[PDB]
RNA sequence: UCGA
DNA sequence: GCTTGACAAGGCCCGTCCGTTATGGTATAATGGGAGCTGTCACGGATGCA
């Protein structure tokens, strides 16, 4: 659908069992995971309960259940009787979670062990304190009331403890231990007359503690403007992520491949099932210690392995891959998933230099054009009635016949073509182009854009790219293309320019060679005079040229203003002689003395910019 | 020798090891094992007692002293070219007006010290690029 | 002999190392005492091995013996000795060239380079404060001892943990107030013996217990202090240990090895105190003499210790449980720990690499690299600049210029020519006396072990000596203490025995080295190890003459042991009879598959009725020439530009080199396929496929398989495999289309091994392993098909080729003879390089070696010329221009030489026949032929294979894989106004199994529709932050409502 | 000739993203009325939106 | 590991 | 343009058969665990230590 903005908080536990709990015609729901086993070892079947089961997440194959008799596409959005999957497609399994009722509250790992551990701030205690009382090392004192000697949220160690427990004070005096002694520090809280006890706190004598009183102000008032609870960040209901998501397929050989995420989860639910066996048969306290801590650390482990404690491992020694490791690093889903895909009718190549061609064109070869323009070869045979359909299509492509080369040359004309070099660094290394089928098996690409792409013909490779739509085939060629893409963006510079082999190309053409003249000194009648004589073995490319040129806008290395050796003709008329001209003044006639390399190039650019 | 790394120290406006940057613009007359500078001005009545170790040279001459006018011969830092143009305009004019004129000349100390460099390697970088990310920082 | 630092590591293992192992793990005792398990370790069997060496590498196999040693099981009570062989485990043997076979392929051990054991000190700054000088007690193996210095006089000792004070662990390993002042100066020790207290010998033991372990026991303070440095088999200094203790802190004692002696750390401390008095020297952690290097011998003595620590385990946990008397030995060790850590060694760990064979060049530099990564060595990301940079103790010993580019550039480094690692892991370079200002090159060299640096002076092999008189300069330039200076000849102690001592045996085949720049001769180094093997090879003319060495010792080259005569030579054997059973037969492998796919073929060379000598060539390699290497061809060059076909580093070649078959190489390809057991139904290959008529059934012997010698092309069948199935979930489509022309559908499935796009060529081997024959399968096969497809590739547009001094580049353009230009005898042109080139890279030594190479055209006398001298500007410009003044008195060659200009001649136009303003430089070129062809850079896709969770494209050649739009080319399209190009990119070409339906079904049909859906990736992303308690969603800003959107569903 | 016809529809227009959504938005127009059995395969309707809408400039 |  | 008896074909349904599978038990005495980290550089907080 469409949606405008998406909004994030924490789950409150009626929330994610929201996700879990789903609406079946029974008695009772059925979406809650309860054994570790995945499937069977004797067929590829699950079980009923557990973490890839068919009655929480939907049938594994499309329209049939789990037991049988229900394998067909008439009925459609019923639930079988007998075993309990509903007859729907496959597809639904990506989509539903389920949950995993808990024996004993953990705490999130994000808060407790992160920055600034937003846990400890809204308990006024430290880093340290609170990390005692979780994994089961100190005890916190709840009620201190009627008391000699005891203050609220205090640390009491083991052997402190004891002493204590000889003494009965002589009233009712409340301890507690682990995670379930926080959420009751959490849950008595008075986020709503904390926040006026530390605002008289901050007026009156701040001192330098003045910023601790600030920022435990900032935590408490986020959780009354988002109505929030502040016992929430400690979990009781573990979500689940969907089976496909945390995929088990078979390889050739007959082994499987598993997810780290089986093993994480595995972990929770064996360690819950024996918090359960132990506190039905009324066990010892100090193994009922001992299996919380564990339950702590197997799903802290679950969410970000090696956050807190060590980092766990499995059959190979490298570390496992939690909840959390897979969005933060660069191999996580946002820098390789999101951010950058990989795209389909897409290839690549070597690349070699195209003389006699233009700009906005680039050699493609035509056993690769015949991928890349698939879907559009295969439109084209069917409107010109060869074949019928795409199993015609696509077996008259593979064949190789000389009339498939025809419809792809008809093809590619208009249709604009990306080519692209890794790294791009700048916006122009991703230029379009206007294909042609060469002759070779590599991308003929021009030289002029040869900075622009900062490509070097020794075993560079770019990658090809082809457009589908109307509105993308616009784009590259009105916004793109080659042609239109002169000057750089960074300063107002061209980048499209001779580079190296016709700089020297025109360096020798407009130079000065004092040795080979052959006729130096001769006049002729303008610029075309001087074009037929160097077709002739008249004149060379560096001889001294006289040439009448009636233009006064004449450029030259250091210009000179000044008159040098006045001679003056009869009947009034005077010559202006120059370093490099001859004006017959009263402008009558003008010769300039230049070279015939120097026409050839004066006109190259008449015949580019006129037309 | 040191472009690359600079560009990048200046981007993330760390503090470097010394700086050393007059809080007001006095009329300072230099009358010279450390060498001293005792700061009177002449228009008001309080003076200043700056701190200068050995290890640091003289840029002043006499009777040159602008509002930020640093004395290092080194690296300047960004941050504290910020609370000397703010706290100094802070009574003048109002609160607004100071943050303006504090984050002009922060403003101006970023991009004449990131072209300083590129042009030093020889690349040419139009300065409409360059002070964008500089909006974007202010 | 270039291959020593593998032999001779090998052999040491197998009577040195072996032995040493077996020697520490006996004897073992039960829990009460009853038996004792003691072997023999010095009379093991190692018997022969299974296969062959070509057999093991088709079988898919290894080429390994089974190791027995006996085994005397004796009781302490009853007098009984069981003696009995019992099997240890597999052990790859070394072959004949130096590496192993490991599953089918050759694989090298890389020699790894590591720090030495022993005491180093360093002078280190915290802060700006005082001057402290640390320690550090590096042992071969175990816990390591830390010894620092604060202000104010306070050694400390850090045992990882805290530390602690001097005089803690120095009373608690037994010791005096006496016995430590005596031999210290012991004013400085009073400072920190003030603000320590003063313990006894059991006043210590309990407070180093409080802190390391943190109730304290009289008997666990021993116990912990005893296991750390005192303890057999947990603590291990080496044999080289041993030495570098009894050398930095001048030491006594010796031959210990086993247990840290207490009076060596009062010596570690004595020198750490008089590091603040000036006097001592502070150890460098990047001198060779600091740094060890292990082979074979050394990485396989810690893999059978820790894989004999796991058989102690259940050696005593089976002589405790059982009880009773009467039980073989053989059944008390159990194998299967011990062959699962050697197979992890040679297949699965990180030092144990792909051996490259391309040319014999690769092959004999990847048995000398010397890395500085591995399991103990170094981190990708803890390599930082000074680690990456030269050290001046590596003149003679590492290699300067050849090490590979890119990340690992200067972690890998190369061995050099002349140098020789010892029995304690130093690089040792040879060296010739010098007696009073003369070489005295009659003896055999010294072999400094890198002790020449602040004793002796050290001159290189560049200076002019006379004949035995004395040293012909006044001014001879040396290095002493890692330094550079010119002193007197008299004075010097030792010269070097070769230009060449410094450049490893891939540099050395650069002619003209010293003309070249030192990044191009880096890159020249890299690409002669990646030519191809042509079909004819041809020596150079330019060479060094250091060809001929390293083709005998590639182990490719068949050489004579007999001194005898030669009786019968053919195209498979050479049969001689040695003379001062005797005929012995020298097989000849044809067309062998290499593991870079090429060929390893192998040619007859002498005649028959022949004398031979020890030491002979008798059948030269692939790339091997007869007598030295050739890894290209001579052929005409000319550096010209052409008409843009030699723009950016591009080559123009002629027509000549395609159907004279130059650069023209095998490739031998291998496919697999293999007839699996599904639980549905056993998989077999037959014949009678379903859908393939008579175009794909031409070539099968009505067994499934393809014969041999039948050309096969892109989209053939080479094995015709069906394939089970029980889907019976037809559409109602597909079942109205059978219902009409019936053809009902078979159970089988079409699984045939077909050929992959662009491949061809001729199948040569067709071998087939099934089962019940003599071989092993592995578990679910029935059998194992192994198809080898050889084909002859040319040289083409697009393939990469250069030369010797770093002139690569790619061909754009095949002319005609009739093209190119042509020399005044009417000779035309091969090669239109680029002169640009040239004077911006330095490349200067290819100019000299086509100048000369063109004189020993004209003369055909195959120059040999080594690097690095001779007279100044004599040698070089005098030897090419002197050489073809020569080749220009022929009568009939007038035209080579010019007196205007020297290195140039007059060149004409193919095109229009009239010559050329300037003349051009012209001359015989030696290129090369890469790997890097055209053939393995195509690759194309329009719809193919997808994710299994984010149903995205894949990526690779060999899979269909796409190309990856990665976050720098979104960048440039947001740059630009490419917004629909951008929302096409993400959504209908990756991660919508909706939106490519459509999209692809809009091209076919010829409307295309917009508005593609949501990706899938964003919705994985959506389950993900779900599961981490994380309530988020998507909601609607509509008027007066605010609901939640579903995404997925 | 393409390319001297998108040059003059780029200018004098004060946005050149908003004139390549007309193109593309009349290319699609001039695609399903040459729905019939006459396709001119050197005409594309890309480039028919071009230069018919170059014409109409003056 | 190797290419740009 | 429709209709009826006849002849097998085959899917569920309901019994038992035996391989498969979950569960509980065995009585000399036995009583705190191993396996690496020790060569990266810079910045920003957070303790903690006077
Ligand atoms: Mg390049
Ligand atoms: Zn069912």
């Amino acid at each position: 659908p469409r949606f405008d903005y998406v909004k994030i908080a924490i789950a409150s536990p009626e929330r994610i069992r929201q996700w879990g709990e789903r609406t079946l015609p029974n008695g009772t729901v059925v979406g809650e995971v309860t054994k570790p086993e995945t499937i069977n070892y004797r067929t590829l079947k699950p079980e009923m309960d557990g973490l890839f089961c068919e009655k929480i997440f939907g049938p594994s194959k499309d329209w049939e259940c789990w037991c049988g008799k229900y394998k067909r596409v008439r009925h459609r959005g019923i639930v079988c009787e007998r075993c309990g999957v509903e007859v729907t497609e496959s597809r639904v399994r990506r989509h539903r979670m389920g949950y995993i009722k808990l024996a004993a509250p953990v705490t999130h790992v994000w808060y407790l062990k992160g920055i600034p551990s937003y846990l400890s701030i809204l308990l006024d205690m430290a880093l340290r304190d609170v990390e005692q009382i979780v994994y089961f090392n100190a005890y916190v004192v709840l009620n201190p009331g009627n008391a000699s000697n005891l203050q609220y949220k205090q640390l009491l160690t083991e052997d402190q403890w004891v002493e204590i427990e000889d003494q009965i004070e002589l009233e009712g005096i409340e301890v507690g231990i682990g995670a379930e002694a926080v959420q009751r520090l959490l849950a008595e809280l008075q986020l709503e007359e904390v926040a006026e006890k530390l605002r008289e706190e901050i007026l009156a004598s701040k001192g330098q503690k003045r910023a601790k009183l600030i920022k435990r102000l900032r935590v408490i008032d986020n959780f009354i403007a988002t109505h929030s609870q502040a016992e929430w960040m400690t979990l009781d209901v573990i979500p689940v992520i969907p089976p496909d998501l945390r995929p088990m397929v078979q390889l050739d050989g007959g082994r499987f491949a598993t997810s780290d995420l089986n093993d994480l989860y595995r972990r929770v639910i064996n360690r819950n099932n024996r918090l359960a066996r132990l506190q039905e048969i009324l066990a010892p306290e100090i193994i009922v210690r001992n299996e919380k801590r564990m339950l702590q650390e197997a799903v802290d482990a679950l969410i970000d392995n090696g956050r807190r404690g060590r980092t766990v491992v499995g059959a190979n020694n490298r570390a496992l891959k939690s909840l959390s490791d897979i969005i933060e690093g660069k191999q996580g889903r946002f820098r390789q998933n999101l951010l950058g895909k990989r795209v389909d009718y897409s290839g690549r190549s070597v690349i070699v230099v195209g003389p006699n061609l233009k700009i906005y064109q680039c050699g493609l070869p035509r056993e690769m054009a015949i991928e890349l323009f698939q879907p559009f070869v295969i439109h084209r045979l069917i409107k010109l009635g060869i074949v019928n359909n795409i199993k015609a299509a696509k077996k008259l492509i593979l064949k190789g016949d000389p009339q498939i080369w025809s419809v792809l040359e008809e093809v590619i004309t208009g249709h604009p073509v990306m080519l692209n070099r890794a790294p791009t660094l700048h916006r122009l290394g991703i230029q379009a182009f206007e294909p042609i089928l060469v002759e070779g098996r590599a991308i003929q690409l021009h030289p002029l854009v040869c900075p622009a792409f900062n490509a070097d013909f020794d075993g560079d490779q770019m990658a090809v790219h082809v457009p589908l739509s109307l509105e993308a085939q616009c784009e590259a060629r009105l916004l793109m293309l080659a042609c239109h893409n002169v000057l750089s963006p960074a300063t107002g510079k061209p980048i499209v320019a001779p580079s190296q082999d016709m700089v020297l190309g025109c360096y020798y053409l407009t130079a000065e060679n004092p040795n080979a003249q052959k006729g130096a000194g001769r006049y002729f009648a303008g610029i075309e005079d001087a074009l037929r004589a160097y077709d002739h073995g008249q004149v060379d490319l560096h001889s001294q040229i006289w040439i009448r040129h009636l233009d006064e806008d004449v450029v030259t290395e250091k210009p000179d203003t000044e008159v040098i050796k006045t001679e003056d003709l009869g009947d009034g008329t005077v010559m202006k002689y120059y370093r490099e001209r001859k004006i017959r003044e009263g402008i009558i006639t003008q010769y300039i003395q230049t070279t015939p390399g120097r026409i050839i190039y004066n006109k190259t650019i008449a015949e580019a910019l006129v037309f | 020798v040191q472009g690359l790394p600079r560009i990048e120290e200046l981007l993330e406006a760390r503090k470097p090891k010394e700086a050393c940057v007059l809080a007001r613009a006095p009329g300072v007359c230099q009358v010279e094992e450390s060498v001293d500078i005792k700061v009177v001005e002449d228009d008001g009545t309080v003076s200043e007692y700056p701190l200068l170790p050995g290890q640091n040279a003289m840029v002043t001459d006499g009777q040159r002293i602008d509002v930020g006018h640093a004395l290092t011969d080194g690296y300047n830092n960004p941050h504290e070219i910020l609370d000397v143009f703010f706290s100094y305009y802070v009574d003048k004019d109002g609160c607004y007006q100071a943050a303006l004129r504090g984050l002009q000349a922060a403003q101006k100390f970023l991009v004449n010290e990131v072209q300083t460099v590129y042009q030093s390697q020889g690349v040419d970088i139009s300065d409409k690029h360059i002070e964008v990310i500089v909006r974007q920082m202010t | 002999d270039l291959i020593e630092i593998q032999h001779a590591s090998f052999h040491w293992f197998l009577e040195e190392g072996l032995i040493e192992e077996l020697n520490s793990f006996s004897p073992i005792s039960d829990y009460t005492g009853k038996l004792e398990l003691h072997f023999l370790g010095k009379d093991y069997k190692l018997k022969q091995p299974k296969y062959d060496v070509d057999e093991s590498k088709r079988r898919d196999a290894s080429y390994s013996v089974q190791m027995y040693v006996p085994t005397r099981l004796i009781n302490k009570e009853t007098g009984e000795i069981k003696e009995q062989e019992v099997f240890i485990g597999d052990l790859p043997l070394m072959t004949e060239r130096g590496t192993f076979i490991i599953n089918g392929a050759e694989r090298v051990i890389v020699n790894q380079i590591v720090r030495s054991p022993g005491v180093y000190y360093k002078k280190e700054l915290d802060k700006n404060g005082r001057r402290t000088y640390s320690a550090s007690l590096i042992p071969n193996r175990g816990a390591w001892l830390k010894f620092e210095t604060d202000k104010n006089g306070l050694v400390y000792v850090r045992i990882k943990t805290r530390k602690l004070s001097a005089q803690v662990l120095l009373k608690a390993i037994g010791l005096s107030d006496n016995e430590i002042l005596d031999s210290l100066h012991p004013e400085f020790y009073q400072k920190t013996l003030d603000k320590e207290g003063n313990p006894t010998e059991e006043e210590a033991l309990v407070e180093l217990y409080k802190k390391l372990r943190p109730p304290p026991t009289v008997s666990g303070g021993q116990q912990l202090l005893e296991s750390r440095f005192f303890d057999p088999k947990r603590y291990d200094l080496g044999r080289v240990g041993r030495y570098k203790l009894n050398k930095k802190l001048r030491l006594n004692e010796a031959d210990t090895t086993r247990v840290l002696t207490p009076q060596d750390i009062l010596a570690a401390i004595n020198y750490l105190i008089n590091l603040e008095f000036d006097v001592g020297t502070t150890d460098d952690i990047d001198h060779l003499g600091n740094r060890r290097v292990r082979s074979v011998g050394e990485l396989l003595q810690n893999q059978i210790r820790v894989g004999l620590n796991r058989l102690e385990r259940i050696i005593r946990e089976r002589m405790t449980v059982s009880e009773s008397d009467a039980l073989t030995p053989a059944s008390l060790v159990n194998p299967k720990p011990l062959v699962a850590a050697i197979k992890e060694f040679f297949g699965s760990s990180q030092l144990s690499q792909f051996m490259d064979q391309t040319n014999p060049l690769a092959e004999l530099t990847h048995k000398r690299r010397i890395s500085a990564l591995g399991p103990g060595g170094l981190t990708r990301e803890r390599a930082g600049f000074a680690v990456r940079d030269i050290h001046p103790s590596h003149h003679g010993r590492i290699c300067p210029v050849e090490t590979p580019e890119g990340p690992n550039a200067g972690l890998i480094g190369s061995l050099a020519t002349c140098a020789r690692v010892n029995d304690y892991g130093f690089i040792e370079t040879p060296y010739f006396r010098v007696e009073s200002g003369r070489v005295r090159k009659d003896l055999d060299p010294v072999y400094l072990t890198a002790d020449e640096e602040d004793d002796m002076r050290v001159a290189p092999g560049d200076i002019p000596t006379d004949e035995e008189g004395n040293i012909i300069g006044e001014s001879v330039p040396i290095r002493y203490r890692q330094e550079f200076s010119t002193t007197s000849p008299e004075q010097v102690d030792y010269v070097a025995v070769s230009p060449v001592q410094i450049i490893s045996v891939a540099t050395s085949m650069i002619p003209f080295l010293e003309h070249d720049d030192a990044n191009r001769a880096l890159m020249g180094s890299n690409m002669q190890r990646q030519a191809v093997p042509l079909l004819r090879p041809e020596r150079p003319l330019v060479g060094t003459g250091l060809e001929a060495q390293a083709a005998r010792d590639s182990g490719m080259v068949i050489v004579s042991r007999t001194h005898g005569i030669v009786t019968y030579v053919d195209a498979t054997e050479i049969r001689v009879q040695p003379h001062s059973g005797e005929e012995i037969v020298y097989p000849i492998q044809k067309y062998q598959r290499s593991n870079q796919d090429t060929c390893l073929n192998q040619r007859p060379l002498v005649y028959a009725g022949e004398d031979v000598v020890p030491g002979q060539v008798l059948a030269d390699g692939s790339a091997t020439e007869g007598g030295e290497l050739a890894l290209g061809q001579n052929i005409l060059v000319a550096y010209m530009p052409w008409e843009g076909y030699n723009y950016e580093d591009a080559i123009l070649i002629s027509e000549r080199l395609v159907y004279d078959d130059v650069y023209t190489s095998i490739h031998i390809e291998k496919f697999e396929i293999e007839a699996r057991q599904t639980k549905l139904g056993p998989e077999e290959i037959t014949r009678e496929i379903p859908n393939v008529g008579e175009d794909a059934l031409r070539n099968l012997d009505e067994h499934g398989i393809i014969r041999i010698g039948a050309w096969v092309e892109s989209g053939d069948i080479l094995v015709g495999k069906v394939t089970p199935k029980g889907e019976a979930d037809q559409p109602p489509e597909e079942k109205l289309l059978r219902a009409i022309f019936g053809e009902k559908a078979r159970d089988v499935r079409d699984n045939s091994l077909r050929v992959p796009n662009g491949e061809k060529g001729r199948v040569v081997d067709v071998r087939v392993f099934t089962r019940e024959k003599g071989d092993e399968l592995p578990p679910g096969a029935n059998m194992v098909v192994r198809i080898y497809v050889a084909q002859k590739r040319k040289i083409q547009v697009g393939d990469k080729m250069a030369g010797r001094h770093g002139n690569k580049g790619i061909i754009s353009r095949i002319l005609p003879i009739e093209d190119m230009p042509y020399l005044p005898d009417g000779r035309p042109i091969d090669i239109a390089l680029n002169p640009l080139g040239v004077p911006s890279r330095m490349n200067v030594g290819q100019v000299f070696e086509c100048l000369l190479g063109w004189a020993g055209e004209n003369l055909g006398v195959r120059f040999k010329i080594t690097p690095f001298d001779m007279y100044g500007e004599e040698a070089s410009r005098d030897t090419v221009h002197g050489l073809l003044e020569e080749a220009s008195q022929r009568p009939n060659k007038d035209w080579v030489f010019n007196e205007n200009h020297p290195g140039k001649i007059q060149v004409f136009d193919g095109r229009t026949g009239e010559p050329f303003d300037r003349p051009i430089t012209v001359g015989q070129a030696y290129m090369l032929k890469l790997v890097h062809l055209v053939d393995d850079k195509i690759h194309a896709r329009s719809t193919g294979p997808y994710s299994l969770v984010t149903q995205q494209p894949l990526g690779g050649k060999a899979q269909q894989g796409g190309q990856r739009f990665g976050e720098m080319e979104v960048w440039a399209l947001e740059a630009y106004g490419a917004a629909y190009i951008l929302q096409e990119l993400l959504t209908v070409k990756s991660d919508d199994m909706q939106g490519r339906n459509e999209a692809l079904n809009a091209i076919v049909k010829g409307k295309s529709i917009p508005r593609p859906g949501t990706p899938e990736s964003f919705k994985v992303l959506m389950r993900e932050l779900q599961s981490l308690g994380l309530d988020i969603a998507a909601h609607k800003v509509q008027l007066s409502e605010d609901g939640e959107s579903a995404d997925a569903e | 000739h393409i390319i001297y016809r998108s040059e003059e529809l780029l200018g004098a227009a004060s946005n050149r993203y908003n004139i390549t959504v007309r193109v593309a938005k009349r290319a699609k127009e001039n695609r399903s009325e040459d729905f019939d059995s006459i396709d001119d395969p050197n005409m594309k309707p890309a480039i028919r939106a071009i230069i018919e809408m170059s014409d109409e400039l003056t």
